[PDB]
């Protein structure tokens, strides 16, 4: 019910969530989010 | 049918993503049906008989276009046969007489009554295309059209990138009384209006799309049935020449049409010259599927043919300067002491000459130009003819020939690998046989009974024939699905032996 | 068996019997498949160039008539294009066999007013008939062998 | 052996995830799974 009310944030933010795994010092695999700055995504997307 | 799902299955396994395969499917479905309801049209059993005429006539073009296309090219390959009997001389049966020599004497009434004939046969098979193809590919036209303005707001959210040029001739279409004309769905407009209305305008969007709000809700209110006569006034005032302008400008664009309707002005023109009935035997490559797929393997690779032909331009021009430059006493081509013709005097007259005639020659430039033993420059010119023999004769040459050789190698690669995935995963979710085969002749069983796509196809016909309120739960579920455009009740790497592995064992 | 009691009649008939081999030893067999497993290919490619090569002489035999005489003696020409059979003949015989096309075999065009319109013609005969449709046809032998 | 090596890069990358290396069978499990994960778990942009 919380992820439906925050539809809108969410979608907002997508482009800026960073989502990765990492194996951490528990031994397991471990989620890491971010942010994503506008600057950093233009610059990757940049066709060179 | 059978030919266009074999061609449907090709395309999808060669080009094609997985992510998009079932949105792919489900066009092809929607293709078919109307291929389908046409077919169903064109099956065999004043203005009312001339109209039952007219519509019997044309239903046997379509259903004899393909006769009609085979008739035609063996109709060109007679007047060319005859063609073969033409003869020049300067006296008639100092400008020339053309005539045919012939004992019989009837091959030129033979000959006028086969132009004629295949003028004829050539203005019917556009007619059979016209009302054959053409439906389809206006149906294709339009649909496309309605998604992208529902589902991306392609001329609200969005506009065209100024080159696309379908998307600028498309906005001819929005605001016709009959855009939807072929393209099943005719409520596109309400549904865009209600979906984009708000955030862009209600009045913004009506007049986009050409509607009229006060009316449009009359038409729910109550039913009006009109009553058009056959009258041709009547007809002319049907007529919606916007629309009609929109449909002959994406016929026109069609290539089929465009081939067929060149086919047509080079018969005409054989009536005016009958050598221009030649042209008509370049579509054994259009309608012999064996010469079709030979001819691919060199139109494949034709930019890389094109480019080869480029750059051996520039080498041989390289090596025209350096002839014109250091070697011109050597391009004399004249026997005659008197008057020579040197050859490379000139850069133009070089490049020619090095173009024409080295290029041909079996050994390069060499062979046709002056022997240069006992010259100061000796070693340098045998340098000269022999790097020329290996750079333009045997590498570019080779060059081209691995060109073709290598599409013939591909297409063959394509074709096997379309073979091999068809008969090792299973279309529709993806599991590879190995694993249905763990039960004996499992794969098989699931791809004919179990996920068959021919019984994907049959259900989405069942679902639009059956009435709504007649689905069950799961006809019902899958039918608001097929109206969202969501493709998520297609198995993808699941399947019911996988879903009850452990009871069914 | 018939070709033998031939053979009987005519010793030379006794040469049919060295075809044998084809059919006796593996490894010719095995080649020969090269050949035969495109056979329609081939024999469609074959079709393909005598249709191109028509082109050609329909062209020549409304354009260029004047290049095609292979007589020396001025006091009788020798026309091969004064016909279309002729000039089919001698362009699908001649031309095709020749190293740089049809233009080895006619009149030098330097000089004349079709000067462009002929070296046209010629190159794109070789390229068309002499360099990329035997390609084709060795291309179908080397991939019946892949 | 150009265009092999040409199929070899495209068929290496829609089969298997660059980053942990296990196949795309594995992951077709899920619906997608192949694209949500090369997508959104193990993004390699989303490394960088
Ligand atoms: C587009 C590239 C070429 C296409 C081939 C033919 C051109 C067709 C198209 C377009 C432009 C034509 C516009 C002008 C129309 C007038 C035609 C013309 O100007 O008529 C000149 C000569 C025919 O002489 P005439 O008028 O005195 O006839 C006797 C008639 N009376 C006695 C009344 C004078 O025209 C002739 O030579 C006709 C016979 C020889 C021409 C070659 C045609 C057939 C040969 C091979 C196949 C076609 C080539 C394949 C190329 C494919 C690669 C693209
Ligand atoms: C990639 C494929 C395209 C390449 C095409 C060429 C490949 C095969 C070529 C050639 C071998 C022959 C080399 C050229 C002949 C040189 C003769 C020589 O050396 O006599 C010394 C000359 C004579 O003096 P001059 O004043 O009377 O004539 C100059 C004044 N004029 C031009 C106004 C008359 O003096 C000089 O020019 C000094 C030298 C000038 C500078 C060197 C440029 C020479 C041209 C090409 C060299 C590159 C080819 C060799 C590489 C082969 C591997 C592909
Ligand atoms: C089916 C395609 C051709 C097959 C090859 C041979 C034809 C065999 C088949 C069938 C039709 C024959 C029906 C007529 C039978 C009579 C034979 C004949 O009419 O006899 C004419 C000449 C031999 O002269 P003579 O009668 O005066 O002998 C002296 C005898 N006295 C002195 C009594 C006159 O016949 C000669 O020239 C015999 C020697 C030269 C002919 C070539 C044979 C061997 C050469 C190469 C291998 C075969 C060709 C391979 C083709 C494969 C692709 C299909
Ligand atoms: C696919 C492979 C097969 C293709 C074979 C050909 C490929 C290479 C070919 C040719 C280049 C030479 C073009 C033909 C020479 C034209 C000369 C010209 O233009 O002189 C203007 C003429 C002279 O006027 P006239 O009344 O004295 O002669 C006509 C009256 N008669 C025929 C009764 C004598 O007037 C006219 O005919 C106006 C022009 C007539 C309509 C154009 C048809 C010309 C023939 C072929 C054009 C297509 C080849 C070019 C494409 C190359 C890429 C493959
Ligand atoms: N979901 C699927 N539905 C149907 N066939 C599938 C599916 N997945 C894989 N296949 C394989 O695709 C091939 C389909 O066979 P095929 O198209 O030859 O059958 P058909 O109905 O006789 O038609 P045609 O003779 O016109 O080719 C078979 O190898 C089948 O195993
Ligand atoms: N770890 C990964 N990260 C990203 N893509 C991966 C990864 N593993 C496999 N892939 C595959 O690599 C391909 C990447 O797609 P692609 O490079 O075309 O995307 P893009 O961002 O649109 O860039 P471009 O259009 O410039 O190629 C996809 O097939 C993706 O499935
Ligand atoms: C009569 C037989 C045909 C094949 C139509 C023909 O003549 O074709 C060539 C050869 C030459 C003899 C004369 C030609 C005259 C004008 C056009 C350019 C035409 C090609 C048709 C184009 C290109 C196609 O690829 C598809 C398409 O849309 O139309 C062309
Ligand atoms: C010294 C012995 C030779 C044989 C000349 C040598 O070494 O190479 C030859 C043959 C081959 C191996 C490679 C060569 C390529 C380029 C150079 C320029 C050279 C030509 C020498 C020029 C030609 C005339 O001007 C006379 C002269 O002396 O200079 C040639
Ligand atoms: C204008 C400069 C040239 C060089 C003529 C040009 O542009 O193309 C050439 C060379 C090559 C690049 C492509 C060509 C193919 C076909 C055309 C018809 C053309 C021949 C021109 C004809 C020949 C004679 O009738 C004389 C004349 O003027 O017209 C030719
Ligand atoms: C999805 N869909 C169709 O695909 C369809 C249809 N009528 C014809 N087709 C082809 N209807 C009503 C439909 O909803
Ligand atoms: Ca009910
Ligand atoms: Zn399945
Ligand atoms: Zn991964």
């Amino acid at each position: 019910n919380f992820l439906e009310l925050a539809e809108s944030i969410l979608e907002y933010f997508r482009p800026y969530l960073g989502r990765i795994e990492i194996m951490g010092a528990s031994r397991r695999i471990e989620r890491i989010y971010f942010e994503i700055s506008e600057t950093n995504r233009a610059q990757w997307e940049m066709p060179q | 049918v059978k030919e266009s799902k074999r061609q449907f299955i090709f395309d999808v396994v060669n080009e094609g993503g997985e992510s998009e395969k079932m949105e792919m499917f489900v066009s092809f479905c929607e293709d078919t049906i109307f291929e389908m309801q046409i077919a169903a049209q064109i099956s065999e059993p004043f203005w009312g008989e001339l109209e039952v005429q007219r519509v019997k006539f044309l239903n046997y073009l379509s259903r004899n276009f393909y006769t009609l296309r085979f008739l035609a090219l063996f109709l060109a390959f007679a007047i060319n046969f005859i063609l073969l009997f033409y003869k020049v001389s300067d006296s008639p049966p100092n400008m020339v007489y053309y005539f045919l020599e012939e004992s019989t004497g009837y091959m030129e009434p033979a000959l006028r009554c086969l132009s004629l004939l295949h003028t004829l046969v050539a203005f019917l098979c556009i007619i059979g295309y016209n009302c054959l193809k053409v439906p389809l590919v206006i149906f294709k036209r339009e649909k496309e059209l309605a998604r992208k303005l529902e589902f991306d707001g392609l001329y609200i959210t969005e506009q065209p990138e100024d080159d696309d040029v379908k998307g600028q001739w498309d906005r001819l279409v929005l605001n016709t009384p009959s855009f939807p004309s072929n393209y099943w769905d005719k409520f596109v407009k309400r549904k865009v209006l209600d979906k984009h209305g708000d955030i862009f305008g209600r009045e913004r969007i009506a007049e986009l799309l050409g509607m009229d709000l006060a009316s449009l809700e009359i038409t729910a209110h109550n039913e009006r049935k009109p009553d058009p006569p056959p009258g041709l006034l009547t007809w002319i005032m049907s007529i919606d020449v916007k629309y009609q302008i929109w449909k002959f400008g994406v016929i026109f664009t069609d290539n089929s049409f465009l081939y067929l309707g060149w086919y047509m002005v080079m018969s005409l023109l054989g009536h005016y010259n009958n050598f221009f009935f030649a042209a008509h035997l370049l579509d054994i490559a259009m309608g012999v599927k064996t010469l079709r797929t030979i001819l691919s393997s060199v139109t494949h690779n034709g930019k890389q043919l094109v480019m080869t032909v480029g750059l051996l331009a520039v080498v041989v021009y390289l090596y025209t300067v350096v002839a014109f430059n250091f070697f011109r006493k050597f391009y004399n081509k004249s026997e005659d002491e008197d008057e020579p013709d040197m050859k490379c005097d000139d850069m133009m007259t070089c490049y020619l000459f090095h173009m024409y005639v080295g290029v041909r020659a079996g050994g390069g430039i060499g062979d046709e130009i002056e022997d240069p033993a006992g010259d100061e420059y000796e070693l340098y010119r045998v340098v000269f003819d022999i790097t020329f023999f290996f750079f333009v004769i045997v590498i570019l040459l080779a060059i081209i020939q691995g060109l073709i050789i290598d599409a013939f190698g591909e297409l063959r690669d394509q074709q096997e690998q379309v073979k091999e995935d068809m008969e090792t995963k299973c279309f529709i979710c993806g599991i590879g046989s190995d694993y249905f085969d763990t039960t004996p002749h499992g794969f098989e069983t699931h791809t004919l009974e179990e996920h068959n796509l021919a019984n994907y196809m049959f259900f989405l016909m069942y679902l639009i024939n059956k009435d709504e309120t007649e689905h069950t739960g799961q006809e019902s579920y899958v039918w608001k699905m097929y109206q969202e455009r969501c493709w998520d009740f297609f198995p993808a790497g699941d399947c019911f032996r996988k879903q009850y592995e452990d009871q069914l064992s």
